[PDB]
């Protein structure tokens, strides 16, 4: 069991993932890195339930050895070496691609596959969806008050008030899951709406859709 | 698009040593001042009024970092580049209205930037590999232009 | 149109490549032949091997003409008139090949003088090399 | 440089396209927009659908500027000086797009006047169209 | 290199109607007159001193026929163009010493020749299809340059 | 069993193949056209043993319908419609690709895997080899007197006097089977010599090799 730590974060439940092996600390590449590896690291450290798995050196770049790459954790592995990956040291990555993690510490918001980030409270912020163990934003193409309504009622935040575009509460960072969201307005969840296939889009993160509810 | 074992090793080898934060920031800045007609695409970046102001512009450095970073997804899948930039290909056409011929300019500038920072590790055979890489990535971004 | 600042940046970078005429010329050609193999089309009778006496000989002639052009930048068309008929009317080198050679020449100076090839000077050499290219393929169309 | 024969060929072929300014202009644009999809980049705000009044209106302007250049063939840079700034300094059309439109215009006159577009006249229009292209890309190179 | 059912129908439909002897000579002739510098590759064909002589030259008529005939080997086998011109790719490199950039020129002359001969069958969609075929054939002849 | 005729040739037994179907004489596309189809047309006409199967309108282009294409004769069929092929009239060819055949006129054994054509007689001319049921020429790269010796001895023409290059006796027409042929001289046939794989070459027919023997 390798040993892990979080570095260059605001605290010690968020930061750049670093593992220990052969007396040397090294970073972890973000190929195949997602919430399955994230919940393993948060559990080791005693930091909780793995809010997100930021790619591309969110908390700065490490220096020196890059131990692991192409991690394929099932999510329940005791430590990070108990996962299937490329052999120690063998990688074609670069330190810009050092994977990070954000843990809860004690307070417990996952539920469920939908969340609003970057707002004053739960019921305001851009929209993020949970798909294939990665959080991702929603492009504002075709994004109207009906689409934000489905988000508001799924979160129990009452009715929709606005549906801001152009990343009103700030841009996303890694994955853009949905584009061309075509809701009738009375769907249960956002994944029940008519939209493009998961992952397909013609967008960048300057176009992440938001949602404002009451309140 | 067929890669040789030595061409992959030349691209993998460089990619592990590139100071992407700086090379990407300098390549994008060199685009904006070698070919200054590209500044109209980046009007939201603010102060583009001199070569010194463009190097120091934090949003030019931020976006340039994310551009050279995106060649990383081509580096880590060399034999799958077309699908890796399917997303960005639609973006630059029917969201940004970028003439695909401009892709050549940024890519050829990246070669001059990489040459500057690797001096004599950037052998002609290493340049040939990364010229092919730049050139394939540019063809991938132009693959879906309606 | 080679503003007064472009002229100083160009002559300022040719002062550190003045002595290395054969060296930088041999490398710029070997890079053109390596990264752009089709350019070998116009030298079928040459030894294109690494370090060949012909590449080092013709390579010196290539940047020596660029050096002669940097001295007389008020009039580049007149200082390279001899080579205009050689490349445009006797060999007919297709113009997209000059963009390639200028690209390789920029790579060489970036390798040996990265301090000098600041992006201001970068934009000036690209202005300069694109004018030398035009002179060598302007009598057509 | 459009010798006396080149001038007669170019002025003669615009006799047969004189009345067909809108018809051939809209077709040249639809041709370019279809065979070279990236050329739609510079017209994002336009209606590029088949037979749009915006393609007909802009296409009529394009070849009307060519007709106005065929008359003053001895001075083409001056007769299109007002458009040189629009294309090279305001919009910055990449020069490789001018050969694409010239290719499509040649297709239009070849379809509608195949007996008039002899290989002599082909060569004269290609030199003429390269002249119009270099006038509109004159603020660079 | 992906073809659609409509692009194949345009290329196939036109091919069964082309007068190859007469468009091939027409296209090759126009290459030698529109771009006079190409006559150097054909100095063994005899009289090329004037546009009339280039038209009537029997070796120009003959070789232009064979060039357009070789596009037929691409038409009749579209999903295999790279391998069809593998042999001709080597020939044009290390026997003829033809700059690949010229492959673009001859194909665009061919599209004008085809457009002149086919009147109102050479739709904008048909030109799009044949420009793609010319563009693929040209890339295929440039594939094996050492 | 439909009638066949040979049009625009020197005589009855050579020319462009034309088949009769729906009372309309139509040509045959040359894709998949080889000596197997050739000797079916030569038996059917009583013309002998099918010296060659000229592709691409050697005897001119037909007009009207193209009935057969992609013929796949075993070589023993009684007629040309009893061969596996695409349906009548269904093809994408044009007339530049019309197949032709050249018969001998009298019953003789097969010419052999090797022949000298275009010269004064049997023992001097352009080298052509028979492989995959198609006659094809030989490129003149590495072609020397040792390679002509194998051709002369196999044909029973004595020793090789010359190995002319640059298409001395005229250019070949369809296939180029061999390039970079490197014999030692003592080989039994030209397929026993060192060469590029069949059909691989960097040549054109202006470069066809030849051989001259005692004659
Ligand atoms: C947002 O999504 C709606 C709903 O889409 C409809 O329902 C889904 C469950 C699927 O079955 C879809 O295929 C289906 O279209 C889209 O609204 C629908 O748009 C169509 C086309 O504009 C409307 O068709 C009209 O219908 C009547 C006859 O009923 C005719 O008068 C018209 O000629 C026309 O065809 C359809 O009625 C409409 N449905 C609803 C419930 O509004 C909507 O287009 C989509 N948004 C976008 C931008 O695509
Ligand atoms: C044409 O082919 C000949 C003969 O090639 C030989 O026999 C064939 C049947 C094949 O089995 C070939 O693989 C085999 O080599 C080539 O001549 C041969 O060339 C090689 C390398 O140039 C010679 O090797 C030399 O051998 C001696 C030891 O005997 C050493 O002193 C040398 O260092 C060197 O390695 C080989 O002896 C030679 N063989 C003969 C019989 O001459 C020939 O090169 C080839 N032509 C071309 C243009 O490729
Ligand atoms: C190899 C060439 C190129 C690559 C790999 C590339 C890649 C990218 C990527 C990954 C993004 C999204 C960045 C993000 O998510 O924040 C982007 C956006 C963008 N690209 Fe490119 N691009 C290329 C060429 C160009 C060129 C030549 C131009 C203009 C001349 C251009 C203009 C833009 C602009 C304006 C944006 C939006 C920036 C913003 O508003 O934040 N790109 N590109
Ligand atoms: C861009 C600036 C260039 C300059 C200043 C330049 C200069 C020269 C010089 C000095 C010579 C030799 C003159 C002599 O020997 O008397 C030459 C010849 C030649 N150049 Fe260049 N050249 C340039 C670009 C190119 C390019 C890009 C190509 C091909 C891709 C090219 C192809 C040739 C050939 C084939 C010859 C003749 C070779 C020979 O003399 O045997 N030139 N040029
Ligand atoms: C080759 C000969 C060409 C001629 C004679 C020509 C002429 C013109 C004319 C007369 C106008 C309208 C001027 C005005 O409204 O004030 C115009 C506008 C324009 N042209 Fe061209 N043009 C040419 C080539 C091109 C090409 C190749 C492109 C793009 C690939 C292009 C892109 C544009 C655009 C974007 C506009 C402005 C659209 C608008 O006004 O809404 N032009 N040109
Ligand atoms: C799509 C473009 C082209 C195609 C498909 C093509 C195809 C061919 C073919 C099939 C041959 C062999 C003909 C034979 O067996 O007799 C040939 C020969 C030849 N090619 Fe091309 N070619 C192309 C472009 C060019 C260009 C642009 C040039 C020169 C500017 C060129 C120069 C030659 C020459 C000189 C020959 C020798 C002809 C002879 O000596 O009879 N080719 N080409
Ligand atoms: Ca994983
Ligand atoms: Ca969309
Ligand atoms: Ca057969
Ligand atoms: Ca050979």
């Amino acid at each position: 069991t390798a040993e892990v730590r979080l570095v260059d974060g605001p605290n010690r439940c968020s930061g750049r993932v670093e593992v220990l092996h052969n007396d040397v600390w090294g970073t972890v590449c973000d190929e195949g890195w997602d919430l399955r590896e994230a919940r393993v690291v948060c559990r080791q450290l005693g930091c909780g339930t793995a809010l997100s798995s930021p790619k591309k050196s969110k908390y700065g770049e490490g220096k020196g050895q890059i131990w692991l790459s192409d991690l394929d954790c099932k999510g329940t592995e005791g430590s990070l070496s108990n996962c299937k990956s490329k052999p120690w040291g063998e990688n074609i990555c670069n330190h810009v691609e050092d994977a990070s993690v954000e843990c809860s510490g004690t307070e417990i918001p996952e539920p469920g596959p939908l969340r609003l980030v970057g707002g004053p409270n739960r019921c305001a912020g851009r929209v993020e969806v949970l798909h294939e163990e990665q959080w991702g934003s929603v492009c504002h193409d075709e994004w109207d008050i009906n689409d934000a309504q489905v988000v508001c009622k799924q979160l129990g935040c009452g009715d929709a008030v606005l549906a801001p575009i152009a990343a009103k509460f700030g841009r996303g960072t890694d994955t853009i899951w949905l584009d061309d969201v075509n809701c009738t307005g009375s769907e249960a969840s956002l994944s029940e709406c008519q939209a493009r296939p998961w992952g397909d889009h013609n967008c960048y993160h300057g176009e992440d859709a938001s949602a404002i509810c009451s309140d | 698009v067929h890669w040789t074992a030595e061409e992959k090793q030349l691209i993998t080898g460089l990619w592990g040593k590139v100071n992407v934060a700086e090379c990407g920031a300098e390549a994008l800045a060199r685009l904006l001042i070698v070919y200054p007609w590209t500044q109209r695409f980046f009007a939201s970046f603010g102060n583009l009024s001199s070569p010194t102001a463009i190097l120091g512009n934090p949003m030019v450095r931020a976006h340039g970092k994310k551009v050279l970073t995106s060649f990383g997804d081509a580096v880590k899948n060399l034999d799958n580049i077309k699908n890796t930039f399917s997303q960005l290909s639609e973006l630059h056409c029917d969201k940004l209205h970028v003439d695909p011929e401009n892709f050549r300019l940024l890519g050829d500038i990246l070669i001059i930037v990489l040459a500057a920072h690797f001096s004599k590790d950037f052998t002609p055979e290493c340049q040939a590999a990364w010229q092919k890489l730049v050139r394939v990535v540019a063809h991938a971004l132009a693959r879906k232009y309606h | 149109v080679l503003s007064a600042a472009d002229k100083n940046n160009v002559k300022g970078i040719f002062t550190k490549i003045a002595g290395h005429a054969e060296e930088y010329g041999a490398e710029t050609l070997e890079r053109m032949f390596t990264t752009y193999p089709p350019t070998k089309t116009y030298f079928p009778h040459f030894d294109l091997s690494h370090g060949s006496a012909q590449i080092k000989g013709h390579g010196k002639k290539v940047v020596a003409a660029l050096i002669e052009a940097a001295n007389h930048i008020d009039d580049i068309a007149g200082t390279l008139s001899k080579l205009s008929d050689l490349h445009a009317h006797k060999l007919r080198v297709d113009p997209v090949n000059f963009k390639l050679l200028g690209q390789c020449f920029l790579v060489v100076v970036a390798i040996h003088h990265p301090a000098a090839l600041t992006p201001e000077v970068h934009a000036s050499l690209d202005k300069f090399l694109c004018a030398v290219g035009t002179v060598l393929t302007a009598k057509y169309r």
